[PDB]
């Protein structure tokens, strides 16, 4: 459905089509929200 | 309005059923002549401008005479009941925009391929219930169809709560949800509305309409979000916007064909319909036949309409009078 | 229609009373052949919610002689996020039944059926008409797809069948495209009676002894009267015969089956 061809390292949030990565939680952003993987 | 005629169409008003020639007295009343032998019957009745009688029917000479009710001529309104589809949710999915589209087909000009088409749309939220659904999606269809400054109204949304399940809650585009505060909704309900009518010049029709879905992303799976199935109807439009426009053409069959065209130049006919009234129609089809090779027969018919109050009081007593006169068998509605 | 012949073949109707053999009814009857269609359980016993399930028959001599004369007929339906194992076979057997078993069709192709899980001998048919809401039962656990009887004219149109072999597309897994199911050629129930074969073979071996120019020429004809009734069944008895060199000969005896192999057994 949604394909993401990135993975952004940030402290702050990145855009929404992007992998937030923050020092061992990864999170995408589904359905408005941002999502913790885990 | 302009009908069809197998041959000429003429109608008399019945206001009032006499006995005699001589008490036809008020522009409306009617009495049914024929002779001791039952082979003649005709329709003295009083025109506007003094006593007129009707054709003379050959009593041999019929081919069919029945009664229609007032019930009958009355439209039933098509009402669509849009609920959420089941198998589909039956909660709103978070996030997905749920447009509805309603197709209209007779608008304005006069075919199928004369067509306009009116959205609504919501925007579903995290908590939104089946209820919340409902009440916002009601509010931004009549947002869009009901507004003041339209042409001609379109359709009529109704909720239903389902406590209540058989009275229709009325949303307008000055309805606020503030106003609709029940919790327990299960469905919209659109219903057609009535045309506007200028006897002669503007018939009695109807904009027909169909509900159509938009598909939503539910699972990965664009699915069309709704089913519009049509429940049975609760209202009717009465038959008074009919029979005017039944007596404004068949008044000239009798009277001027000229209505109004150098205006002020004209013959102006008294019609005794009020519009505003429901009436029972009465077809009294009959037909001429000549004396040796004339054996074609002129197939004609003699409308006569009478004012009826919930129980057929004036048309079944009319139909009591042309039946012991003729010696006819017209069956009583 | 025309057989083949041991120089001649001359049929009796025994209607009231080398080798020699008599076959029963049972014999020639061709018993129709079922294939029963499932989820193979390898791939998924739940339907896959993505999905699109396409079933494809193969049949072959559809109108002409040859397996050359192919006709593909397809059955589909998308499956969903609720969809059950019976939810599937209830909504394919009632999109196969469109397709093959509708109004207008110029033949018959196959006969549609749906095996519940509560009687597995008894086989309830679906046809075009036939609804959602009149298969009822929440445990399908096959589809039987079945051959049918074709049209049939007396020395005109032989008996003949289409045969068919229900084919499976690929449906997506797990990232990897695989068969959804699986054809099983199970023992077959119902059979084509033996009156249509006789019929024909009666009215071939008839032209034998008389009038070989059937009906050429048709107000100058020799009318011959058929003692052989279509909607029978018939036992058949074969003596073949011969008179330096053997002309061999061929007598067909036939009579009514009442289900016991009387009048065949009486002869």
């Amino acid at each position: 459905m949604k394909t993401l061809r990135t993975l952004k390292i940030s402290p702050n949030a990145p855009d929404i089509n992007s992998v937030w990565l923050y020092k061992g939680t990864m999170k995408y952003f589904n359905n408005g929200e941002w999502e913790t993987i885990g | 309005m302009v009908i069809s005629i197998n041959q000429v169409r003429q109608l008399y008003v019945a206001k009032a059923l006499k006995a005699n020639t001589a008490a036809l007295t008020t522009a409306g009343d009617i009495v049914p002549k024929a002779d001791t032998a039952k082979t003649t019957l005709y329709f003295q009745s009083m025109s506007p401008a003094g006593i007129v009688a009707s054709d003379k029917i050959n009593l041999k000479h019929v081919l069919y005479a029945k009664a229609t009710p007032s019930e009958a001529l009355a439209h039933k309104l098509v009402r669509y009941s849009v609920t959420l589809d089941a198998d589909v949710s039956a909660t709103p999915v978070a996030g997905q925009n749920y447009i509805l589209r309603l197709a209209f087909r007779q608008y304005i000009g006069l075919s199928e391929e004369d067509q306009y088409f009116k959205y609504g749309e919501v925007i579903a939220r995290s908590g939104m219930t089946a209820s919340d659904f409902y009440k916002k999606m009601a509010i931004s269809l009549a947002k869009n169809l009901e507004n003041k400054t339209e042409s001609t109204p379109l359709v009529n949304i109704y909720l239903i709560s389902a406590a209540a399940a058989s009275t229709d809650v009325p949303v307008t585009s000055a309805t606020k949800e503030s106003d609709l505060t029940a919790t327990d909704y299960n469905q919209i309900i659109i219903e057609e509305t009535e045309q506007p009518w200028v006897l002669g010049m503007m018939p009695q029709a109807f904009i027909p309409f169909t509900p159509q879905f938009l598909t939503i992303t539910v699972d990965g799976e664009d699915r069309l979000w709704g089913v519009a199935t049509v429940v049975t109807p609760t209202k009717t439009v009465p038959d008074g916007h009919l029979i005017a426009d039944l007596e404004y053409f068949c008044m000239g069959a009798r009277g001027d064909i000229y209505r109004g065209m150098g205006y002020p130049n004209i013959i102006k006919t008294t019609y005794l319909v009020d519009p505003g009234a429901v009436y029972d129609v009465l077809d009294i089809h009959y037909f001429y036949t000549g004396s040796n090779e004339s054996v074609q027969k002129s197939e004609k018919t003699i409308t006569l309409v009478a004012v009826d109050d919930g129980s057929h009081t004036a048309m079944n007593a009319l139909i009591g009078a042309i039946n012991t006169a003729s010696g006819l068998t017209i069956a009583t509605l």
